[PDB]
Formats: C-alpha cells, sequence, structure tokens
C-alpha cells in the first residue's frame, strides 16, 4: 500500500521544443534575417520543411518579406549578395 | 468402481500440489509482467494489465500467478486423465525448445505452419477415426503477422479447451485459460516449458501410482 | 454430433447444453474438469471495438517520487560511466546510490529541496 | 496386410510353379530368368514395357502403404504428428538441432 | 418506438389511470413552474407527467 | 433418428462464366431439429439438388444451437430483434395458443418443440436473415432462473387463471438481496406503436385475427 | 512476503528512467554471419553489426556495452489501427565489458 504507483505530471518530461527565432522580434526591417529564409537563387520563400520555424514564425517571416519587398528593402527574385555569407539555417542542399 | 481413480483428484483441489512450482519472484525474475507498448495493446488485455511505465506495460503478476495455478492445475488433471495436449506456437526462435519439450514429454508439437482444416477437416485429411487433441496449449497465440491464431479458432470450433499464453498484443477472447503473462523473451518462454513439463509428467506419475495402487488392492 | 456455433457463447455452455438435451452422449473428457475448476472468465467470443468519444483507457502511468529525483538528478548529472547492469537482482546504480541517501536526508528531516540536493551532492563527492 | 502377405505366399509358390514350368526345379530362379520366362511363354509385343507381363513380389508390385499412425488409444505414435508431414519435419528438427549443437561445439 | 421521452404519456390508460377529478366549482387551474433550480423539479415532473392525467379526467 | 429436417427455402442462382456463361448453381437453406430444443440451419450449395439438400442438412447437423423454453412449450418473454433489415417481434403466449407465427418460424418452432408463440416480421422478409435472427433472438433468450440470479430476488407468476396466488418459479442459487426493488414510477420503457394500437382498439384490420387452420 | 509492487519499485528496470542514452552491460546469445543479437535485459533482444576493429573478441556469450537507443522500436502508420512491432530493441555496441 506504501508502494502501489501514484498519481502525478509526468517527470522526465522533456521542456517543449522552440523554434529557433522562438521569443525572437522579427521585422519587415531585418533583411538579414528574412535575406537567411529566402533562397539565395531564385528569391523563393522557403516552406516550413526547409525553414524548422513554428507556425506563428513563418507566418511573421512571410509577412515581413512581403512587406520589404514591396516597401523597397529587399530584392524579390534573388537574395542579397552581401548577405549570402551570414550563418545558414535552412535544411536545403543544392550542389550535388 | 473405477470411478474413483477418475473422480478423486476432481474433488481433491489442488491434487498436484503445482503451487509449490511458480511463485511471483519466479515470474519476476522470468520477466514475465514485461509487456509491450500503450499502442501495442488490446481492449481485452486491458482488465489483465497493471499499468503503464514510460509507454512500456507491465502485466499484473498476481493475476498471472492465479491464471497459471488454475491452468497448470487443468493440464495436469488432463494429463492424469490421459488426454492430448497440442502444444502450438509459431515463434521460430522456440520452435526447437517446444518440440524438444514435447518429446521429453510424451506429447505432441505443432510449431510449423498450420494448414487449412487440420483441426476441423482432420478427418479428411488424416483420416476416419482419429482422436484429436483434448487440450490445446498456445505458448505464443499470435502468428506472424500478430494475429490471433487459426488453431484458437479452430479449438473453439471442435471444443477442445484452450491454454493459452497472452500478451498484450493478444485476444484472449476465446482461450478457455488465458495466462497473462510475457511471450517474448527466453527466460519467460523457457520457465513456461519447465513448468508444463513438470506439470505433465508429475500428472502422469500421479496417475501410474493410483493405478498401480488400484491393481495392488 | 457437436456445436460448431463459437459466438453463441463457450464451448462449456454448449457442451453442457448438448449433453443435457441428449445429442451428445458421451461427455467429452475435459467436461467433469472444466465443472470442477472453471475459469475466472467463461470464453464467449466479444467483437473488439474503437472507442471513439470522451472515452480513455483505464490504465494509469507508474511514477514516484523517487522518479521525481530520479528525473532531476538525470538533469544535472547525466549518466555515469558505471553501466547498469540488468541481468543480477539487487543492482545498486549511482542514481539509486543518490535516491536513497536522498531519501535517508529526508527522514532525518530537512526542509528545502535546493538544500537537499546540496548535502546530498557534497555527501556523493564524500 | 494381409492381402500383401497372402500376395507373397503366391509369388512364392507361382515362381516355384513357373520355375519347375521351364526347366528350373532348383530351388534357385532369378528375377531376370523369371522375366526371361515369363517372356518367352506370354509373346508381349506391346510398346510399352509396363503394359508387358510382369512378374514380381508383391513388394515391388504393391505401392508403399504407410503404416498406422495411432493405437487403440488414439495418442499418435510420432509426436510430430498434427503437423500432417510427420517424417518431413522430423528431419527438418533433426538437421537443425545438429546445425545447433555444432554452432555450440565450434549429387 | 412511439415518439418522445416517455411514451406511456400517450397511451389511453395513464391518461385514464391519473385519479384527481375536479369539483364543479373550479373552472381555472394555473401552473407557474421554474424550468430550472433543485427546488421546483416537483413542478417540473408535475408538468410533465400529470397534466395530461388532470386534463384527461 | 431423432432429428427432422425441412427446407425453408430452394433458389435457382447463377453465376458468369467466361467459357459456359450462366451457371446454375442451386443454393438451399434447410434447418435441422429434433423436438428437445436442439436446432440448426444451414446452407447447401450444388449442381445437384440432392447434393445440395444432403450438403445443407449435414452442415446444420453439424450446426445445432439450442433454445431454452419456459415449460417446454413456449419461450421465455416478448423478444424484440432487428437482424439486418428483418424486424421480428415475438411473445410469449399461453398454452393452446398454437403456432400464428411466419411458416417458416412454424416449421422451425415445430423443429425445436416450442408450440404458443406469436411471431411479426417485417421491414425485409428474407428467408436468410429471418432464420437467422430467429435463431439469435431464441439463443440469446434470458431465463427465470439466470434472471434471479442475477437480480438477487425471487421470481413469481401471477396468474389470471389461478388468481391472486402467488406461483415461485424461480429463486436464487445464492443469497437472498434484502432491498426492495426500486419501485421506479413512470418507468422508461420504449413501447411499440402497434401493441398500443391493438391495446386501445383503434387497429382496425381485416386480416388479422382470421380462422386458420391448425398451428 | 513483498507485494508485485515492492518487486517492481525494488527493480533495476523501473529504477532505469527513460530507456534513452542508458549504457547497458549484455550477453551475446545468436550470431549470424556478422549479426550479433545481444540480451540487455528486458523484454527483446538487440542486434548490432560487428565491429570490424577487435572483430573476433565477439563471440557466444560474450558481454558488450550498448547505448541503448530504444527499448521496443514500434510505430504507427498511415492506415494502421495498431503499432507495426520490430520484436527488437535498438542499441549502439560501444565495446567489451
Ligand atoms: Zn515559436
Ligand atoms: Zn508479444
Amino acid at each position: 500500500n506504501e508502494d502501489l504507483p501514484i498519481s502525478m505530471e509526468n517527470p522526465y518530461k522533456e521542456p517543449l521544443k522552440k523554434c529557433i527565432l522562438c521569443g525572437k522580434h522579427v521585422d519587415y526591417k531585418n533583411v538579414q534575417l528574412l535575406s537567411q529564409f529566402v533562397s539565395p537563387f531564385t528569391g523563393c520563400i522557403y516552406g516550413r520543411h526547409i525553414t524548422g520555424l513554428c507556425g506563428k514564425k513563418q507566418k511573421e517571416i512571410t509577412k515581413a518579406i512581403k512587406r520589404a519587398q514591396i516597401m523597397g528593402f529587399m530584392p524579390v527574385t534573388y537574395k542579397d549578395p552581401a548577405y549570402l555569407k551570414d550563418p545558414k539555417v535552412c535544411n536545403i542542399r543544392y550542389r550535388e | 468402481f473405477n470411478d474413483k481413480i477418475l473422480n478423486e483428484p476432481l474433488k481433491h483441489s489442488d491434487f498436484f500440489n503445482v503451487k509449490e512450482l511458480f511463485s511471483v519472484r519466479s515470474l519476476f525474475d522470468a520477466r514475465v509482467h514485461l509487456g509491450h507498448k500503450a499502442g501495442c495493446r488490446h481492449r481485452f488485455m486491458e482488465p489483465y494489465i497493471f499499468g503503464s511505465r514510460l509507454d512500456h506495460d507491465i502485466i499484473d503478476l498476481e493475476q498471472t500467478a492465479t491464471h497459471l495455478q488454475l491452468a497448470l492445475n487443468f493440464t495436469a488433471h488432463m494429463a492424469y486423465r490421459k488426454g492430448i495436449i497440442l502444444f502450438i506456437s509459431r515463434n521460430r526462435q522456440f520452435s526447437y525448445l517446444i518440440e524438444n519439450m514435447a518429446r521429453d514429454c510424451g506429447e505432441y508439437a505443432h510449431t510449423r505452419y498450420f494448414r487449412g482444416g487440420m483441426l476441423t477437416n482432420a478427418r479428411l485429411l488424416f483420416g476416419p477415426t482419429v482422436r484429436l487433441p483434448d487440450l490445446i496449449i498456445f505458448l505464443h497465440t499470435l502468428n506472424n503477422i500478430f494475429e490471433p491464431h487459426v488453431a484458437v479458432r479452430d479449438a473453439a470450433k471442435m471444443n477442445i479447451p484452450t491454454v493459452g499464453i497472452v500478451d498484450t498484443n493478444c485476444n484472449p477472447c476465446l482461450i478457455t485459460y488465458p495466462v497473462p503473462g510475457n511471450d517474448d523473451s527466453p527466460l519467460a518462454v523457457h520457465l513456461y516449458c519447465r513448468l508444463f513439463q513438470t506439470a505433465i509428467t508429475r500428472a502422469k506419475e500421479k496417475r501410474q501410482q493410483v493405478e498401480a495402487l488400484y491393481r495392488l488392492q | 454430433a457437436g456445436s460448431r456455433l463459437e459466438t453463441v457463447g463457450s464451448i462449456f455452455s454448449r457442451t453442457r447444453d448438448l449433453v443435457r438435451a441428449g445429442v451428445l452422449k458421451e461427455k467429452p473428457l475435459w467436461f467433469d474438469v472444466y465443472d470442477a475448476f472453471p475459469p475466472l472468465r467463461e470464453p464467449v467470443f466479444q467483437r473488439p471495438r474503437v472507442r471513439y468519444g470522451k472515452a480513455k483507457a483505464p490504465i494509469q502511468d507508474i511514477w514516484y517520487h523517487e522518479d521525481r529525483i530520479r528525473a532531476k538528478f538525470y538533469s544535472v548529472y547525466g549518466s555515469g560511466q558505471r553501466a547498469f547492469d540488468l541481468f543480477n537482482p539487487n543492482f545498486k546504480s549511482t542514481c539509486q546510490r543518490f535516491v536513497e541517501k536522498y531519501t535517508e536526508l529526508q527522514k532525518l528531516g530537512e526542509t528545502d529541496e535546493e538544500k537537499l540536493f546540496v548535502e546530498t551532492g557534497k555527501a556523493l563527492l564524500a | 496386410e494381409d492381402f500383401i502377405k497372402k500376395q507373397i505366399e503366391e509369388f512364392n509358390i507361382g515362381k516355384r510353379h513357373l520355375a519347375n514350368m521351364m526347366g528350373e526345379d532348383p530351388e534357385t530362379f532369378t528375377q531376370e530368368d523369371i522375366d526371361r520366362a515369363i517372356a518367352y511363354l506370354f509373346p508381349s509385343g506391346l510398346f510399352e514395357k509396363r503394359a508387358r507381363p510382369v512378374m514380381k513380389h508383391p513388394e515391388q508390385i504393391f505401392p508403399r502403404q504407410r503404416a498406422i499412425q495411432w493405437g487403440e488409444d488414439g495418442r499418435p505414435f510420432h509426436y510430430l504428428f498434427y503437423t500432417g508431414k510427420q517424417s518431413y519435419y522430423s528431419l527438418m528438427h533433426d538437421v537443425y538441432g545438429m546445425l545447433l549443437n555444432l554452432e555450440k561445439h565450434q549429387r | 418506438p412511439m415518439k418522445g421521452r416517455f411514451p406511456i404519456r400517450r397511451t389511453l390508460q395513464y391518461l385514464s389511470q391519473g385519479n384527481v377529478v375536479f369539483k364543479d366549482s373550479v373552472k381555472v387551474m394555473t401552473v407557474n413552474y421554474n424550468t430550472h433550480g433543485e427546488l421546483g423539479e416537483g413542478a417540473r415532473k408535475f408538468v410533465f407527467f400529470n397534466i395530461p392525467q388532470i386534463q384527461y379526467k | 433418428e431423432d432429428f427432422d429436417t425441412r427446407i425453408l427455402e430452394v433458389r435457382n442462382v447463377f453465376t458468369m462464366t467466361a467459357k459456359e456463361g450462366r451457371k446454375k448453381s442451386i443454393r438451399v437453406l434447410v434447418a435441422v431439429g429434433n423436438g428437445k430444443g436442439a436446432a440448426g440451419f444451414s446452407i447447401g450449395k450444388a449442381t445437384d439438388r440432392m447434393d445440395a439438400f444432403r450438403k445443407a442438412k449435414n452442415r446444420a447437423v453439424h450446426h445445432l444451437h439450442y433454445i431454452e423454453r419456459y415449460e417446454d412449450h413456449t419461450i421465455f418473454h416478448d423478444i424484440s430483434l432487428r437482424f439486418k433489415r428483418t424486424h421480428i417481434k415475438m411473445k410469449k403466449q399461453p398454452k393452446g395458443y398454437g403456432l400464428r407465427c411466419h411458416r417458416a418460424i412454424i416449421t422451425i418452432c415445430r423443429l425445436i418443440g416450442i408450440k404458443d408463440m406469436y411471431a411479426k416480421v417485417s421491414g425485409s422478409i428474407n428467408m436468410l436473415s429471418l432464420t437467422q435472427g430467429l435463431f439469435r433472438g431464441l439463443s440469446r433468450q434470458e431465463t427465470h432462473q439466470q434472471l434471479a440470479d442475477k437480480k438477487g430476488l425471487h421470481v413469481v407468476e401471477i396468474r389470471e387463471e389461478c388468481g391472486p396466488l402467488p406461483i415461485v418459479v424461480a429463486s436464487p442459487r445464492g443469497p437472498l438481496r434484502k432491498d426492495p426493488e426500486p419501485e421506479d414510477e413512470v418507468p422508461d420503457v420504449k413501447l411499440d406503436w402497434e401493441d398500443v394500437k391493438t391495446a386501445q382498439g383503434m387497429k382496425r384490420s381485416v386480416w388479422s385475427n382470421l380462422k386458420r387452420a391448425a398451428t | 512476503v513483498e507485494s508485485f509492487a515492492s518487486m517492481l519499485r525494488h527493480s533495476p528496470l523501473t529504477q532505469m528512467g527513460p530507456a534513452k542514452d542508458k549504457l547497458v552491460i549484455g550477453r551475446i546469445f545468436h550470431i549470424v554471419e556478422n549479426d550479433l543479437y545481444i540480451d540487455f535485459g528486458g523484454k527483446f533482444h538487440c542486434v548490432c553489426r560487428r565491429p570490424e576493429v577487435d572483430g573476433e573478441k565477439y563471440q557466444k556469450g560474450t558481454r558488450v556495452r550498448l547505448r541503448l537507443l530504444d527499448l521496443e522500436l514500434t510505430s504507427r502508420f498511415l492506415g494502421a489501427t495498431t503499432d507495426t512491432t520490430v520484436l527488437e530493441a535498438n542499441a549502439v555496441l560501444l565495446g567489451i565489458q
């Protein structure tokens, strides 16, 4: 009776995984980060399966990219060649 | 006057004293209490299961001990009354062990592909005057596609009692004596073979001494 | 004769019934043994069904206070190079040493869990 | 079977009669003696050698009838009975056992 | 099956199984009842079960 | 020997074949029973009707059921069962009522031994669902002894023929429960509009109470 | 006498915690070509490739160390009602002793 199991919330519960920008403030003026999430050759916005972001963050990246491209902060058809040097965070592989 | 050698075990509760053959420690060190995951559960093994530890299921060893006592008592009474017990498994890992256990005792083993109509179309498959087994023991109730066994269903068809080791992913629905325990590990399977072989043998010599006493009086 | 209807009842019910009716002349070998020692549940056929709405399994999850403090141990001090055995009974691991000595500090009597952790950690170092 | 037994007795008396019949009252009349004898006595002339006359012992004439596999208690003799392929599966089990204990030791 | 929760309320023996036969002095019966609250449960069941019998007799 | 076999349906059933075309295959359904409770139905299919009959009757005697009877003349209670699209309403009836039932049910219950019930079928009158629903209901009857063992109380009968004399039929085999049954005023039971129509007398039919032959 | 719950709490497999990244010792019990069938305790056996370095001291009955990534290896797929069980655990062999 001292040895029967007792009810509690799950120990060893790993904390929930957090996306890369989770807690960070994304702006339409942050064209280094939006350039990270834009494709280097075609200017395409990457999908969820490539970026690895949560739904809210991916939505804000898409809206900020479209805003910056229409306000004149971002090229549409390509990534900034000044920003083809920054840390790559997208799970895509072009070369071979 | 033979109905005494055919009725005295039937009034003596635990006539073969098989209760001294197993304990909860023996089952625990044979790893009987281990089971499959919560996604590999059956609604009809939900009664026999103690709980879930880290999405791994554990069978209640007290229920296992009581059901094993009843199953071994039935098995010993049938071996005393000289029935035929068909040991069935589809392991391919313990097929050698099951068949050698039957040959160490005197009893029969079907560990190969169960052809359709073995127990049901038995008179045409074997011959017109064949005695079907009077008890069928499944040490693994599932086939190799994880489905309940055609001979479980066919023993239910031909009214043969069935003693079966049921795991978490098994169906105890049409088995007369289910023993809720692990049958996926060599220690548990070896302990099951040892207990059943010991029960069949001790039942057979207990019979032998009984009619020896019967013929000397 | 015999009755090959497995879903209407059990072999015991069918056999007792047929020998009461007088169509099975000789009782089978297992019948009187079944009558003497019946199992805990009569084997009647039951169709498995899927739980659909607000129906959950009656299964509980096995958890302990020792599991909580094992969780915080494995959080801070990882699984050491002393490997676990699993083949002998009474195997006392390093995390096991941790849990009983946390418990002896509890039964001696202290209050705040961080203080208990610091005391047991310096005792492990000793 | 009693059929096989009386056929064997009939074949023995018949081959004795056959040797006395042709020329061979000494006891040793071999099978090819029997064949040439029946070939002379009955001119075969059929294109199938099995449609020709044959005079063999009933073991070769009649096929191999398997013995009764259970006594007068039920209880079949071989323990791998209900597989229905008892000799074949016993051979599998035996070869498997020799492979197992050989690994343990090691047209 | 007959429609409704309790089909016995429309079987002509429940209606001629109620017991109240009012005197010739009364003309109007008014039942003010409350749909919610644990205290008006008797009034709710009286409206549900006994008003057809009273009106039938 | 004591088993009697009665056919219930014979149909000429055809299938299409690449070479032959229409290929006639007789499918029959029979019921086998002795008038002591054990009965069973089966289907036999063959190219010859004699072969179909033989297969059907041997398969039924391998597939028998049992039917519990009240005093070996009627069923225990009233049975309502919908098997697929066939609705069967059966009523226990007193002695001497006869077999006022669908003709297949008359034959089957002559094979079983039941003499006094009423049976009305509706929905689709398919023979092969009718017989199986009949057997399902008669095998899933509850008896008075099982009832008394379930509730823990006495089972008594009150006949209008005898009077107010209570006739105990089934007593529990274990302990007797001591709290009385809960008298649920105005019970929640699903009634049948045909039963209520007959009880109140607006069931106007020129077919119901017709003078027919015996059983 | 001790209860089944007593056996459970004073059993090492419950003292494990989560199965992942726990070092275990185990016995080799079956060998085909170079597929070593190791037990580690628990319900099932793991199968490991023969390490090409030191590759002849991996024999029947040898004690080996395992990382033990998983205990059961099941998963559910698109139309299945239950899991598809491998009847096999997952472990990474580290070496000898
Ligand atoms: Zn996020
Ligand atoms: Zn299993």
